[PDB]
């Protein structure tokens, strides 16, 4: 019993974290096989950030200008190219600790674990969610660029995020491992703004199922509802439109608990209107939405890696 | 306020 | 910027997790050097748990009765013995992935990272605080016993908690790594229950400073108070009492923010007596109490002007 914001075991990723230095600027890199992935603004300085011409700035760089340190062992850079907003440093040694790994681009609403690194040394791990506006409510200080986000399946690490920037509102923006930003942001120190952020409805529903699974049940009712009678209230409280796809993805949890999706939906409707009125759910007076349906099954069934 | 590359 | 519950990277611990099976019971063990540590009730049957006599049950077991597995590779057990509620199984191989480590016994209010495991393989990692009633509000299922809690300072792991059992309210109990339980609990099937739980005052205060550093400052009032005064008030609200060591540990946050420890204590008063009025703090409608001051200082790196 119990339900916590659980992050993936980070052991496989820690062995891939290296440091990447370029003049005065240090950040983090990801060492997989004989390539080190890192954000391209490592070639920038603290005065080349308003509107940096990355093409030109890279031209003036050679292999030797990239200091790549795995621990205190320097890695020889034998190549370098730029793919979107990320930099690929070809090194002469394949990482012995390379895990089984893929690159994926997640969708808004999906979650992943962030391994926050500084100077190439992992310092903390936490679970985050790709918010609908394509930002993340992370915890990042200067030097955290190159920190990666990831999921695990069996023994295959799926890297889905590399950290680049902090937006003016304190939220964070980054890329997939191909260098394509999530959302419309760019790696320049300009005034960019995140769109309006909704709540991830399908994730809150999964969270309630995890509540029921754990014995929190003051919120269930006998009333049920339709999908469209529900979305009318959803679109009223800045909630994502629930689709049949979402109802389907919640199938395995409805079956496990016995509560139909639409009944738990109605329970959410009154929680949205009347509220919690003092009582908590899984230790929270707010409706958590950073748990996917698979996030609940993994935690509640003890899936291991 | 402007974005901060970290 | 941004503030998040953060666990320590679990890699150093993952390399120490193993699986220990005795008869029909399997749980997790910690493989340090040539010793595997695990909760002693692995040697118990369901019937034994009503009133277990661990000395007797252990003497009846041979080294061969303990199957210890690092993944699928079996570790030959060459000696076994008991230290309070923990079993120590000597094996023929030292763990090549043993990190620099220490066993520490932590105090209520202090936080640590739990690597929840099943069959010696990890499921996830999260951040916990020893509650004042000597329980933890974790996420544990059958087979999770033997999972450990830890902190990482430098490259040294400070093992503080090994998991044992779940109390009837859904909270969890366990021992330090020398086998001594946290709290009044024992590892037998008896009517056991955790005491009334108090709120970790020093952690809520650190959380309030954190809220200030991140922009959220509505709750800041223009009053101050004394320590003995605030303590009497926190007592009516089942808040822990604040010691002078607590005010010293909050010093760095006080100087960083310019807000005195006793001024925040007065803000915390207004919140306890009048509530939040539908207002959030760091995206929470409750006073979080599982962030230590040290946790805040690590995620908020502000300047102290002098």
């Amino acid at each position: 019993s119990g339900f916590r914001k659980m992050a993936f075991p980070s052991g496989k990723v820690e062995g891939c974290m290296v440091q990447v230095t370029c003049g005065t600027t240090t950040l983090n890199g990801l060492w997989l096989d004989d390539v080190v992935y890192c954000p391209r603004h490592v070639i920038c300085t603290s005065e080349d950030m308003l509107n940096p011409n990355y093409e030109d700035l890279l031209i003036r760089k050679s292999n030797h200008n990239f200091l790549v340190q795995a621990g205190n062992v320097q890695l020889r850079v034998i190549g370098h190219s730029m793919q979107n907003c990320v930099l690929k440093l070809k090194v002469d040694t394949a990482n012995p600790k390379t895990p089984k790994y893929k690159f994926v681009r997640i969708q808004p609403g999906q979650t992943f674990s962030v391994l926050a690194c500084y100077n190439g040394s992992p310092s903390g791990v936490y679970q985050c969610a790709m918010r609908p506006n394509f930002t993340i409510k992370g915890s990042f200080l200067n030097g955290s660029a190159g920190s990666v986000g990831f999921n695990i399946d069996y023994d295959c690490v799926s890297f889905c995020y590399m950290h680049h920037m902090e937006l003016p509102t304190g939220v964070h923006a980054g890329t997939d491992l191909e260098g394509n930003f999530y959302g419309p942001f760019v790696d320049r120190q300009t005034a960019q703004a995140a769109g309006t952020d909704t709540t991830i409805t399908v994730n809150v529903l999964a969270w309630l199922y995890a509540a029921v699974i754990n014995g929190d049940r003051w919120f269930l009712n006998r009333f049920t509802t339709t999908l469209n009678d529900f979305n009318l209230v959803a679109m009223k409280y800045n909630y994502e439109p629930l689709t049949q796809d979402h109802v389907d993805i919640l199938g395995p949890l409805s079956a496990q608990t016995g509560i139909a999706v639409l009944d738990m939906c109605a329970s959410l409707k009154e929680l949205l209107q009347n509220g919690m009125n003092g009582r908590t759910i899984l230790g929270s007076a707010l409706l958590e939405d950073e748990f996917t349906p698979f996030d609940v099954v993994r935690q509640c069934s003890g899936v291991t890696f | 306020k402007v974005a901060t590359v970290q």
